[PDB]
Formats: structure tokens, C-alpha cells, sequence
């Protein structure tokens, strides 16, 4: 859950 | 010491400008004419909506609400980048950086909104369209209603007189808020927190020396900030579920499901 959140963070 | 303040604040302020596209800075010579640019086209009226297709990007309200729709993503993701660059974010376990994102980009989007907002209306698609107050009540509900709380408090706010390099901060004050719910590790959010207030505080006194108790006023609305937000949310569980012909973007489906 919060895929995209934890994909910006992680970028 | 006063010195790491000033250069926290200095850091938070470079960041901001490189994360943010549109300035209060910018916004306000636009709004006031000082600009030399060509001034934003108006959209006032449903026919002015439609004549100003060419300068942005079903029905109208719906339209208008999907609009305001891929704007909110982008600015998520600019706040995304801004809270990497607050010294100390990106240690913070992940789970946490996730939460408090989760709760404080809405806070930081009214607040950054209001910048864009005079009494009689807001700047849209980067400055380059204005779209008016009554055009945005005159929408059928519940869509008149979404947008006229933020201009109620953008005009409170604005009476403040901050700047870019005052909200900077306080976008990070916000930011690192220790209360959210369902946080792992408050400490290190809270020690990061307690910086940054110190840095803010500074700021005000340095920046506005004038003003006092301007810190002060800025952290009450701080709550009035949870008020719209969460005013927010249940006007848009409503609009969820009253209407059908519009899908909510994934990313703000994320934030939304269990908030406040």
C-alpha cells in the first residue's frame, strides 16, 4: 500500500 | 545557534524555489500587474471557460473538478521532492516518511493556494489563467462549495504578509508534524520539528521585524489548516459518492483512504 507515495520517496 | 538556523533557513528556502514552479514571489506581481508579462486570461463564466481551453490544460463542473484534479498530483509530487531536501527526512523510517506526507500535503496545498488567491479569485495553470470567485460558488453542489473554504482562509492568511522564504519553513514545520496518526518513531520527527520552529521563529523576527508575534499567529493556523482539510475529505467522501461519471486519480486515492 501507498505505491506510488513509496515510489516518489524512493526516486 | 542562531547561525545553523539561519542556514537551515537558507537551505529550506534554495529547495523550495527549485521544487516549486510558481513563487508567491511571481504570483504577486502577476496579481497586482507588476509584471510585464501578458496578463492571465480570465475565465469568469462558462463561456470564458471554454474560450480559455487553449491557455490550460463530461459536464463542467466535472471538468473543473478533474482539473483541480491533476493539479493536486503535481503539487503532491513537488511537496514529495521539497520534504527530501528538509535535512533529515530521508532517514526517517520510511513507513513515517509515507505518513506524514500522507497527511500534510493537503496542509501544505491550502497553504500554498493561498498565495495563488486574492478575495476575488485564483491564478491557475502557472499564472497564465485567473479564474474568478463567484465563477467557482456559481458551480453546481456540491462543487460550488469545494473551493470557497480555501478562499475564506487564503484571505486570513495573506493578511500575514509572508513570503517565499517565511513559508519555506513553515511548509516544513508542517511537514514534521510528530501527531500524525499511526506513527512509528515520533522522536526524531519531533527533534527535526523542534529545528525547524526555532528556524522559523528566527525568520519572523529577522524577516519581519515590524510584525510581532507573527510565529505566533502562523501556528494557530496550523489547526485551521486541519479543519479545512478535514472539511475537505468529507466533501469529497461525498462527491465519491454521489457521483459516478469521474474516477479520483490513484495517487490521491492513496492519501485519501483512511484519513481523518
Amino acid at each position: 500500500r501507498h505505491k506510488i507515495l513509496h515510489r516518489l520517496l524512493q526516486e | 545557534e542562531s547561525a545553523d538556523l539561519r542556514a537551515l533557513a537558507k537551505h529550506l528556502y534554495d529547495s523550495y524555489i527549485k521544487s516549486f514552479p510558481l513563487t508567491k514571489a511571481k504570483a504577486r506581481a502577476i496579481l497586482t500587474g507588476k509584471t510585464t508579462d501578458k496578463s492571465p486570461f480570465v475565465i469568469y463564466d462558462m463561456n470564458s471557460l471554454m474560450m480559455g481551453e487553449d491557455k490550460i490544460k463530461k459536464e463542467v463542473a466535472i471538468r473543473i473538478f478533474q482539473g483541480c484534479q491533476f493539479r493536486s498530483v503535481e503539487a503532491v509530487q513537488e511537496i514529495t521532492e521539497y520534504a527530501k531536501s528538509i535535512p533529515g527526512f530521508v532517514n526517517l523510517d520510511l513507513n513515517d516518511q509515507v505518513t506524514l506526507l500522507k497527511y500534510g500535503v493537503h496542509e501544505i496545498i491550502y497553504t500554498m493556494l493561498a498565495s495563488l488567491m486574492n478575495k476575488d479569485g485564483v491564478l491557475i495553470s502557472e499564472g497564465q489563467g485567473f479564474m474568478t470567485r463567484e465563477f467557482l460558488k456559481s458551480l453546481r453542489k456540491p462543487f460550488g462549495d469545494f473551493m470557497e473554504p480555501k478562499f475564506e482562509f487564503a484571505v486570513k492568511f495573506n493578511a500575514l504578509e509572508l513570503d517565499d522564504s517565511d513559508l519555506a519553513i513553515f511548509i516544513a514545520v508542517i511537514i514534521l508534524s510528530g501527531d500524525r496518526p499511526g506513527l512509528l518513531n515520533v522522536k526524531p520527527i519531533e527533534d527535526i520539528q523542534d529545528n525547524l520552529l526555532q528556524a522559523l521563529e528566527l525568520q519572523l523576527k529577522l524577516n519581519h521585524p515590524e510584525s510581532s508575534q507573527l510565529f505566533a499567529k502562523l501556528l494557530q493556523k496550523m489547526t485551521d489548516l486541519r479543519q479545512i482539510v478535514t472539511e475537505h475529505v468529507q466533501l469529497l467522501q461525498v462527491i465519491k459518492k454521489t457521483e459516478t461519471d469521474m474516477s479520483l486519480h490513484p495517487l490521491l486515492q492513496e492519501i485519501y483512504k483512511d484519513l481523518y
